[PDB]
């Protein structure tokens, strides 16, 4: 009732009452809580990793995930804060039992969430790190604020080698812009659009893929937590997607700014009407050619303010972004500190994984527990015509491949499932038809089905191709809803198989599973 | 159990299969023909698993090099007019070396060989080929064949000894949970 | 007379004969086998150049893609069974991205390449190509061709415009002196 | 008549007589002469560059160029010594005219020889070098010979790297053997026989030439003075060389070891007579295959003595000899110090063509000042059968042709005449018979002839090859003499054509000619 130590701050008043935590602060403090809560400012002023909470202010779901920046929590003079327990996450924490890298993840302890204190809680395994921010990023940000509301609504443009830092500064921009709130009766919050053109570390959408998200609430997670938003009061919705099929931009470029170029298409007839900023963070080359995809994407988006997290990169790309920004009229490019465990492979990795068990449907969204070797599969038929078939067959991208191997190729990798809208994309492509074998595509130059007229609905996993001799058939496991599923023909939906990166932690998931809570799995050698 | 290494190679058996189809020889007109297109095959499937990710780079170099003895050996309008054979020959030992040289490193190029036990020939081979003009075909070729031979003695021979109807969901009455990859 | 410049070819006419079959294009079903037939003769020469001795580099890389591309194109039981080609290309490639990078230097690899104007692409492709993983055949035969034309206004473009009798000793009273070569 | 200076040192009576200077010195001293002169020690004892003249002794002719180190001469107490002109140097100095790189090689003075002072003669472009040796170098010859005169006839096996000096070591070892004549009524002067397995910069031969020379005067001269010894009293005599058709011995190390064995093999049966040491200089190289192939060399020889002339060699290379040399039951090794402009490729240049001028007969040789264009040429007939044809056939090394192509290929270049001893050479190749094209023996695997069964009987350059649809021929110079071309009948007569670096200073010599003594020359282009 009169807590203290070193790391986090003081304390109060701590009730515990049927499960939540009423904590009054008679003056500036700051909490660093580990866990799954929820946020509801009672009486008085939170500011959470870059968001304001006032008494008009709905509850706020927070996930503080181990592995990044615990968010930190500051409380203004005089206020009474009621932390309540996350429900949902009870799913989440049983993922460990497919898979050890999600078990050292959370609290170690009984209940949900923890105040941690010098180093007595917030156990071994240490480098139990904290969210900063040097005072010039926030000087900045305070700049860009003020100059946004005496003008219309501008378009953000963050980029900076990789481990930078832009992750962080985009999180903390993101949230200020749309919570802000500072001088009009709260104006309660802005509508926020987010485009991440990063397939290495994506953020709103699974590995491999490009989109456009909008928010409307304070993005309090890291990226393997809501990987997947609903598709179609609406939290966090997605507005379209795009399959580029590769950890790295660097396997067609021109394909890459297409993209880019469609997705901007549709934030301009959006945002026209409803004043809506847009934070876009660009991938993570500073050399060669992605210093070229760069120089483009400065030219074709038009950035209003251009933001290079380093303030010591290398000549060459100092020189060469200022080049081009110059060009376009006039640019402010700025450049800012950078403040540069998990490597990018495993996380990228979780991310996927995570997706995966997304369920089918404050809160969040749910997880399911149950290993995907057990869940029932979807049935795809592969012999009849354009109309009674279902998938209208496999495309290959940057690659080609014998007939034969196909069955032998695809079995185990993910795919993509592109829904063709307008038949202006299969032009030029022999479709198959009438017709027992795979109804590949064959697609000499090698190109990706251009973005003009195509839209990813989801990533699907295939487990077992079964051709045996008069029933020709797919099995494969996906997350998104029957209801969508269902609501497409058959004419209009098309496979993808790129590289994707085998998803090799399936495999090993049933095996997990069945040892902890206590023989010949394809792909796995088991070293005896 | 960090004891698990993932393979492209659905099972054992298959790879052994590959290697009787690379080494005819050690593993056991019209004869000839059938086993040229053995060889074909087993190319072809090695691409395969390059393409699905992690495999081991000798089991790439072995492909490249048989790939380019093939084209070799090519009668017909169809022979690689002389000048492109050398390059896939090139090609092959300049990978082939690089990774083994890469791989096993903390020197200079010809240590780190006599380490590994790499005849140093490869090495001055690889150099000329790429810094300053192709090598002679005679050359490669005899080069190619012993490479063959040690890449046999390193690392085959250890593998093993010698001798709207269209969606419908799966009734749940009938499904059994099975391996990620059988049927 | 330090204005002395020596050549392995035996004068003008040749090289310029040359470059015509090289590109068909620029210098002017059955039409297209002769247009085949001419570029293998045109590589076969440049081969014999190169063992004869001093040959511009330029051209050494021009016959090296032409090469590979020809044997691409290639219908009937010699096609090189997909693996290979992807190997000859990946050899002229590096020669040639190697032969203008050393070259030109007295920095870093991108650097020397803005310098010289070439393409960031090349460099990076033949980076992969050697210490990876063989590249895409899609994109080998697209930067191919590409090369190609740059090749064409860098060097080519500039070389001119575009319109016991067994033995016995001479009779010392017929010979007149001429130049080594001619007869 | 008192001559005084720094460099060489002082002197006395320069009487001029008659064209010969006969000077007395009444005490040691050293002269440094540049230019083409002979020795003839009147009365008492003279040193030069390694041999040891005394009253009976006969001319020696001495050509010092100003390219290497002009040879040192040392006199003993009370000595009179008379330098004569030398007569036939007059013809090679013409060679001038057809090559400028000639021209600054001797004195540009009047007469043919001029002793130098501090550096008023000795004109400018310096570098007026000085052949030296340390008194290590001394030392341990003094041991050899000492330890040779109690004992059989020792081989004596030097090597190291490029630039070391091996050969100027080389030079100093031959002749010391031989002239020493130390303590038994002079006995006069044992033959000496050099072999020498160095294609790079040879020594009794031109460039790509292996061989094994017998000497009986003191080796005083370059390596381009008298690369082409006789081919049958006899101060220089050649019995046998063999053609590797290379620069370097790394393009078919097989046949290069072979060829070093048949050689021995002679040098066995001869020296198996009377007592005659034998002196062999290896390649240059330390690294890789060379140090596989020096291993091999020296397990072949089994050399007596192995020096190395480095002292701060790699540690590979003296590792790899150690061991290799302990190995033949037990060999002295030692290592001695090195004294580490004109590149090697000019010099085999040089070496190339003045072998081509060499007349057809500690005096020397002589040499002819007429352009090669100008020369007649030998017609060879190209259409006949194995009796009435002259040259059985062109083979390839290393590198096929196709047919059309080697009309073009072989013009110009040089190549072997390989005379074929045993019929069991040319087995397993189709040799052409009855028959217009030019009878190509097509050679699959590649490899030369072997060196069992043919022997190299000096190149031939081919300025010519006319066949022009009824009288099949080659238009080719050589310098071999008449005689011995006239006594070959047909059958066993084959030309080799390899690298060996294409003479490209034959082209330029007839304009050189033509404009220095005041138009569409093949393979020269002209830039104005």
């Amino acid at each position: 009732m009169h807590h203290s130590s070193f790391q986090p701050n003081n304390s109060n008043f701590q009730r515990k009452a049927g499960g939540r935590l009423v904590l009054s602060t008679p003056d500036v403090e700051r909490f660093v809580i580990l866990g799954n809560y929820g946020v509801k400012v009672h009486q008085g002023e939170v500011t959470i990793a870059g968001a304001t909470l006032t008494p008009i202010d709905d509850v706020q779901w927070v996930h503080a995930p181990h592995c990044h920046a615990l968010p930190v929590l500051r409380t203004a003079n005089d206020t009474v804060i009621e932390l309540l327990p996350c429900p949902t996450a009870q799913g989440l924490r049983e993922l460990a039992r497919l898979n050890p890298l999600f078990g050292r993840l959370w609290n170690e302890t009984s209940d949900t969430f923890q105040i941690i204190y010098t180093s007595a809680d917030a156990p071994k395994r240490t480098s139990l790190r904290e969210l900063a921010s040097h005072p010039a990023w926030n000087k900045k940000i305070s700049e860009l604020l003020t100059s946004t509301r005496r003008k219309p609504s501008p378009i953000l443009f963050i980029c900076g080698p990789k481990s930078s830092g832009k992750s962080t500064f985009g999180r903390l921009l993101t949230n200020r812009l749309m919570t802000d709130r500072a001088g009009h009766k709260s104006r309660s919050w802005k509508p926020v659009m987010v485009l991440d053109l990063d397939p290495g570390q994506p953020e709103f959408s699974p590995p491999g893929v490009v989109s456009l998200t909008k928010l409307r609430r304070p993005n309090l997670a890291p990226p393997f937590c809501h990987p997947g938003l609903s598709f179609g009061n609406e939290g966090m919705t997605t507005v379209r997607m795009h399959a580029i099929a590769s950890v790295t931009p660097a396997l067609d470029p021109a394909h890459f700014i297409a993209c880019a170029r469609d997705l901007f298409a549709y934030y301009r007839r959006s945002a026209s009407q409803e004043n809506i900023p847009l934070v876009v963070n660009t991938p993570g080359w500073i050399q060669g050619t992605g210093l070229d995809l760069l120089a483009e994407l400065i030219a074709v988006l038009r950035p209003t303010e251009v933001l290079y997290m380093s303030e010591d990169g290398p000549e060459e790309t100092v020189s060469a972004l200022r080049e081009a920004c110059a060009s376009s009229s006039t640019i402010p490019f700025t450049m800012l500190p950078s403040q540069p465990s998990w490597t990018p492979a495993t996380l990228r990795s979780m991310a996927m994984q995570s997706y995966f068990h997304l369920s089918p449907f404050g809160p969040g969204c749910e997880w399911n527990p149950t290993p995907l070797t057990h869940l029932c599969p979807w049935r795809v038929r592969l012999a009849g015509r354009p109309d009674e078939r279902g998938v209208l067959g496999i495309v290959c991208y940057d690659h080609q491949y014998a007939p034969e191997l196909v069955s032998d190729a695809i079995n185990g990798m993910v795919m993509g499932l592109v829904r063709i809208e307008k038949k202006e994309a299969l032009r030029g492509l022999a479709v198959p038809g009438d017709t027992p074998l795979l109804p590949l595509i064959p697609n000499p130059t090698g190109s990706p089905l251009s973005p003009q007229y195509t839209s990813l609905v989801g990533l699907v996993l295939i487990r077992g191709v079964s051709l045996t001799a008069s029933n020709p058939e797919l099995h494969l496991l996906t997350p998104v809803p029957p209801s969508v599923l269902h609501s497409f023909r058959g004419d209009e939906l098309v496979l993808v198989a790129g590289k994707f990166d085998a998803p090799t932690w399936a495999y090993v998931e049933g095996l997990y599973w069945k040892s902890n809570s206590k023989d010949e799995v394809p792909w796995v050698e088991m070293l005896h | 159990m960090v004891q698990y290494i993932f393979t492209p190679w659905r099972n054992r058996a298959e790879l052994l299969a590959v290697r009787a189809q690379f080494y005819p020889e050690h593993t056991s007109f019209q004869d000839d023909e059938h086993i040229r297109s053995e060889k074909q095959k087993a190319v072809a499937r090695v691409s395969m698993w390059m393409q699905r990710g992690g495999c081991p780079h000798m089991v790439e170099s072995t492909a490249l090099l048989v790939a380019a003895i093939l084209s070799d050996e090519a009668q017909g309008s169809g022979a690689a007019g002389g000048y492109a054979v050398r390059a896939a020959y090139s090609a092959a030992f300049s990978r082939f070396v690089t990774g083994l040289l890469d791989s096993h490193q903390d020197q200079s190029m010809y240590d780190v060989a006599k380490a590994v036990g790499l005849p140093a020939a490869f090495v001055e081979l690889r150099h000329q080929a790429t810094h300053e003009q192709l090598p002679s075909l005679t050359r490669l070729r005899s080069a190619a064949r012993r490479a063959l031979e040690w890449i046999w003695w390193y690392y085959w021979k250890g593998l093993g000894p010698v001798d709207q109807s269209g969606w419908v969901l799966y009734d749940e009455k009938e499904w059994v949970p099975k391996p990620i990859g059988i049927v």
